[PDB]
C-alpha cells in the first residue's frame, strides 16, 4: 500500500529451535520478498501512470485536432512528444 | 614436578609422601628422592604446552559431551569422574564434520604428544614366564 516507509522487521524472526541455516534462509527470504514487493508496487504504479498520461495526451491531441489556430497547433505540437520514458 | 610450583614447602613434604608409594600388583614400592631439576622442568614445559594447545584445540562438542551426558546417565564411572569438575533439550551449534576430522586428527597428535612423556620404550614383550617367575622367555630383544 505504501512503498516509502520501509520498516525492516520491527519484531525479530530469530528462533533457537531450528538450524542456523534455516534461520539464515528465512531472514534472506524475508528481505527478498520485501524487495520484490516494493519493486513490483513501484513499477506497477509507474506503468499505470504512464498509461494514464498516454491516454490523456492522445485524447487531448485528438480533441485539439478539430480547432485550428496558432494556439491549437502550438499546443498540439507540444503534445506530439513521446511519453514512454520517465525523463 | 607440576604440583611443586608456587606452593609452600609443607605442601611439598605432604605431597611426596602421598605420591611415593605404589601398590602395583601385591607389592609396595618407593621412589628414591624425586627431585625437581632442569630435565623435569623441560618435560613440564612440553607437557603444559601440549595440553594448552589441546585445550585450544577442543571443538564445540567434545567439551560439552559429559555436560550433556550427565543429565540422563547414571554410572559409577560417570559419577567418579564428575566430582573432579566444577558445578557450572538443547541444540548442537553447528555440525561441521569436515572440520571435526581435522580437529580430531590434530587432537590425536596433541594426545600422542602428551602421551610420549610416560610411554618411553617397549623393550621386551613377555611371551611365557617361569612358574616361580624367576625368568621369562620374551621377544623384541634389542
Amino acid at each position: 500500500r505504501n512503498m516509502f516507509c520501509v520498516k525492516p522487521l520491527d519484531l525479530n524472526l530469530d528462533r533457537h529451535a531450528n538450524t542456523a541455516l534455516v534461520n539464515a534462509v528465512n531472514k534472506l527470504v524475508y528481505t527478498g520478498r520485501l524487495i520484490m514487493n516494493v519493486r513490483r508496487s513501484w513499477e506497477e504504479l509507474e506503468r499505470k501512470c504512464l498509461a494514464r498520461i498516454q491516454e490523456r495526451c492522445k485524447l487531448l491531441v485528438k480533441e485539439l485536432r478539430m480547432c485550428l489556430s496558432f494556439d491549437s497547433n502550438y499546443c498540439r505540437n507540444i503534445l506530439k512528444h513521446a511519453v514512454e520514458n520517465g525523463d | 614436578g607440576l604440583f611443586s610450583l608456587d606452593r609452600s614447602y609443607e605442601e611439598v613434604k605432604a605431597a611426596v609422601q602421598q605420591l611415593q608409594t605404589i601398590t602395583f600388583r601385591d607389592a609396595t614400592f618407593t621412589i628414591p628422592d624425586p627431585v625437581i631439576d632442569q630435565h623435569l622442568l623441560i618435560d613440564m614445559k612440553t607437557a603444559c604446552l601440549s595440553m594448552s594447545m589441546v585445550a585450544n584445540l577442543a571443538s564445540e562438542l567434545t567439551m560439552t559431551y559429559v555436560r550433556k551426558l550427565a543429565l540422563e546417565d547414571s554410572s559409577m564411572l560417570l559419577v567418579k569422574c564428575q566430582e573432579l569438575l566444577m558445578r557450572l533439550p538443547a541444540r548442537p551449534q553447528h555440525v561441521s564434520p569436515d572440520d571435526e576430522i581435522a580437529r580430531l586428527s590434530a587432537l590425536f597428535v596433541m594426545l600422542r604428544q602428551l602421551d610420549d612423556l610416560i610411554r618411553e620404550q617397549v623393550v621386551f614383550t613377555v611371551c611365557d614366564v617361569s612358574p616361580d617367575n624367576k625368568s621369562a622367555t620374551c621377544i623384541f630383544k634389542g
